[PDB]
């Protein structure tokens, strides 16, 4: 089976350098054109670069020209992307890809058939920080038609991801964990909310379980109605 | 049969290179001569032209020729193909890049059909000398005479004694592709081609594309139109720019390899012997400069070897030990004395 | 450079519908173009190449048309697995840009958002920051406008929104808007309101609280 | 013998260092400042970098 496996992604500061790698197997790597494609969080695909079977020609998107360098080592079945002078705009999942497994010198018409799972590059000056978890308390203002909403605000963490569960995963119905937003501080924030019967607020305990693996932070936050 | 040579017949492409003496000066002729091999004996020459003889575009033929005018292979009936030397030659057979011909002695070899509205010939400076096989420095193969084991090129084509390389053609330039649309330059592709766009203005320098147009640059003289036609392959000629990629394989068999045939050699007139006391008077009437070799049969060889052209009488001291002399291609003989 | 323009940027369709996605190149690309389907969190998968060659193993319901500058992907009968983002790619030249992508979402009946407002927690206020959260729950279509008002003054530049992917069961969206203030600015004002405009609402719905009221 | 010359390689701008092939009597050399005309007109316009 054809496989591509990206590695070397992570958190890097602006202006620093990072080197991505992509190991290839199940095809004759040294005979085929190789490509990098990136996808910024919540954006469309962006073509980054291409390199020939021999490495003799190399092309780049104008957004990355002079900062990114594509290379390969045919003896190691490995593609590389050297990234220099990284910017916040370079924050993306980078995918290693190739055409269908058939060869050429400076020609291709089978663009992008086989791909890797992608590796996340995050360009930020932020350091690893655990979230602060605050209750979104149910109230008369968060009640509609016999349904109450309650939640947890998971604020000021870096990097992604956090995981949020409710009642250790026993509560899944009506749960919405929103995509994280990048704040102007360079820290992420998200909310997780759940809708529950208003009659259950006095009898059922609601706990959000927040886990941020990068900082080893686990927080279990009980969400109760605000006592007046 | 004839169609059992598809490797050179299908895949090869008539290429065009820089003939040194194309008519008046060095043009780019479709019949650029390369690798003249006049190393045979009887005067048969193998010429590796840049045109592809024999095969029509439509698979195979022999009464046709494929030469490249422009970006396309304008194949025609072969009709008046000249092979010239100091005197005009007489071609024997033609197979793709190679054409085997028999020529008289000379110092220049020129090739050219005459497509009719135009000539399209080519020459090259290369001496051609023809030493006949044997002891007689003749000039032309005679009607009769003895035969000797000469070496020459077979007229047969279905051989695989030797092979030659054939890889992807290089980036042929073609200025005629840089047209303009009165606002910007327009590139074009005839069919399946994938041209390269390059221009002097600060713009996309790579420009690998099918049918497309320039970004900003406008001056035709400030651009380059490189053409890619990797569908066919050409000979590894030293007058054509290398493709930037891989040496594509495919061994084109050499149609005319040397073989050890038998040529008819001349036969010098018989000498007139006249015996004399311990002396062999030999009357000689050579027709062409012929080697004469004699050696004593005794303990001391006492060799004697000298070319003789003008009729002359030579004498030798034949002792009681005996003497041997080989006049021309005649078999050797021996003599005594009293 | 070449640019690829896709129309529409998003569309809503039902199962069984004929979907037509158009891609336009800024310069001629002959037929050296391909189409890719991407599902949320997955790698792209190629569906068509050469502007009409269907990829081996891809369903016969996918089809492609056009040449030169204008190209199309046609899904003849949209299946439940076809709700995804579709990209065109030109492959005539390097650089080889993708289009912006066309998102095909599940069409459902209009659903009005359930609107909820959450005051900042007393724990957050001890940290010197106040986050006010407005939740729009289970609405369709995705187009919703949230407007923060503090003492009836319209807020700008101090809120961030996040929207879920389309729910796999009810085909709705949920939206969270977070107004972020300093504790000092939160303590200066009294009335905090989230005003929601959506097609399923006959008039804008306002949810509000007074600071320090229960 | 026979002097088999492979097709020569030309780059429009910037040099090209040669490698010592294991061929018998493999003689390699680089030329600069060439401005090769061929077929359709000139091949390059880097008049010094050719
Ligand atoms: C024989 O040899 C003598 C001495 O070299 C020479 O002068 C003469 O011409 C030769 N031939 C005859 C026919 O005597």
């Amino acid at each position: 089976q054809v496989q591509l496996v990206e590695s070397g992604g992570g958190v890097v500061q602006p202006g620093r350098s990072l080197r991505l790698s992509c190991a290839a197997s199940g095809f004759t790597f040294s005979s085929h054109v190789m490509y990098w494609v990136r996808q910024a969080p919540g954006k469309g695909l962006e073509w980054v670069a291409v390199i020939t079977y021999d490495g003799g020609n190399k092309y780049y998107a104008d957004s990355v020209r002079g900062r990114l360098t594509i290379s390969r080592d045919n003896s190691k079945n490995t593609l590389y992307l050297q990234m220099n002078s990284l910017r916040a705009e370079d924050t993306a999942v980078y995918y290693c890809a190739s055409p269908r497994g058939d060869s050429g010198s400076y020609y291709d018409i089978d663009y992008f058939d086989y791909w890797g799972q992608g590796t996340l590059v995050t360009v930020s000056s932020a350091s690893t920080k655990g979230p602060s978890v605050f209750p979104l308390a149910p109230s008369s203002k968060s009640t509609s038609g016999g349904t109450a909403a309650l939640g947890c605000l998971v604020k000021d963490y870096f990097p992604e991801p956090v995981t949020v569960s409710w009642n250790s995963g026993a509560l899944t119905s009506g749960v919405h964990t929103f995509p994280a937003v990048l704040q102007s501080s360079g820290l992420y924030s998200l909310s997780s909310v759940v809708t529950v019967p208003s009659s259950s607020l006095g009898t059922q305990t609601y706990i959000c379980n927040v886990n941020h693996k990068p900082s080893n932070t686990k927080v279990d936050k009980k969400v109760e109605p605000k006592s007046c | 049969d004839l169609d059992t040579h598809f490797t050179q017949y299908k895949l090869a492409r008539p290429y065009i290179a820089d003939c040194p003496n194309c008519g008046h000066s060095r043009c780019d002729s479709p019949i650029a001569i390369e690798e003249v091999r006049g190393d045979a004996h009887a005067g048969v020459i193998r010429i590796q032209t840049s045109a592809m003889f024999g095969l029509k575009t439509d698979g195979v033929d022999l009464a046709y020729m494929s030469f490249m005018n422009g970006k396309t292979q304008k194949s025609i009936k072969i009709d008046n193909l000249h092979v010239r030397t100091s005197a005009p030659c007489s071609l024997v057979s033609h197979h793709g890049y190679y054409i085997l011909a028999q020529c008289p002695p000379g110092d220049t070899v020129t090739v050219g059909f005459h497509d009719g509205p135009n000539r399209h010939t080519c020459t090259v400076a290369h001496k051609v000398e023809f030493r006949p096989v044997g002891r007689e420095k003749y000039r032309h193969p005679p009607e009769h005479g003895v035969e000797l084991p000469c070496n020459r090129y077979t007229h047969k084509r279905a051989d695989q004694g030797h092979y030659v390389e054939m890889h992807q053609p290089g980036l042929v330039a073609d200025h005629s592709l840089l047209s303009i649309h009165s606002a910007k330059v327009k590139i074009t592709v005839p069919s399946g081609a994938q041209v390269k766009y390059y221009c002097k203005c600060p713009d996309v320098r790579e420009g690998i594309t099918s049918s497309d147009h320039t970004t900003t640059c406008t001056d035709v003289k400030q651009c380059r139109a490189y053409l890619i036609d990797n569908k066919k392959w050409v000979y590894n000629s030293g007058r054509l720019p290398r493709g930037e990629g891989d040496t594509f394989k495919g061994k084109l068999h050499v149609p005319f390899v040397p073989v050890k045939a038998k040529c008819i050699a001349t036969l010098a007139p018989e000498p007139l012997v006249e015996h004399k006391h311990r002396t062999l008077i030999l009357h000689l009437h050579p027709d062409h400069p012929t080697l004469l070799t004699t050696r004593s049969l005794g303990s001391d060889a006492n060799p004697t070897r000298q070319w003789i052209e003008r009729p002359t009488t030579v004498n030798f001291t034949v002792t009681g030990e005996g003497l041997e002399y080989t006049w021309g291609n005649h078999p050797p003989k021996r003599v005594w004395a009293q | 450079d070449i640019q690829m323009t896709q129309s529409p940027s998003a569309m809503s369709a039902s199962v069984g519908d004929r979907v037509t996605i158009t891609c336009r190149a800024s310069q001629g690309i002959s037929n050296y173009l391909a189409w890719f389907q991407q599902k949320p969190g997955k790698v792209p998968k190629r569906l068509i190449y050469a502007a009409s060659s269907l990829q081996s193993g891809v369903p016969s319901r996918f089809s492609g048309s056009g040449s030169g500058t204008e190209f199309t992907l046609t899904i003849s009968s949209l299946q439940p697995e076809d709700f995804a983002t579709y990209y065109c790619l030109q492959h005539n030249t390097s650089p080889s840009p993708f289009g912006q992508g066309t998102k095909v979402e599940i069409k459902r009946t209009v659903a009005a958002p359930s609107v909820f407002i959450f005051p900042p927690s007393d724990e957050q206020l001890k940290s010197g920051t106040a986050s006010v959260v407005c939740l729009l729950n289970n609405f369709y279509p995705r187009e919703a406008k949230v407007q923060w008002k503090v003492d009836n003054a319209l807020q700008s530049g101090n809120s961030q929104e996040s929207v879920t992917e389309q729910d796999s069961k009810d085909s709705t969206y949920s939206l969270s808007s977070t107004l972020t203030l300093s504790k000092a600015d939160y303590e200066k004002h009294k009335l905090y309101a989230c005003e929601v405009t959506h097609q399923g609402l006959s008039s804008p719905v306002t949810k509000s609280f007074n600071r320090g009221e229960c | 013998y026979k002097t088999k010359v492979p097709s020569p390689v030309v780059k429009c701008c910037g040099a090209t260092q040669c490698t010592s092939k294991p061929h018998p009597d493999y003689q390699c050399q680089v030329f600069t400042g060439v401005y090769p005309f061929m077929w359709g007109g000139a091949y390059c316009f880097c008049d010094t970098e050719n």
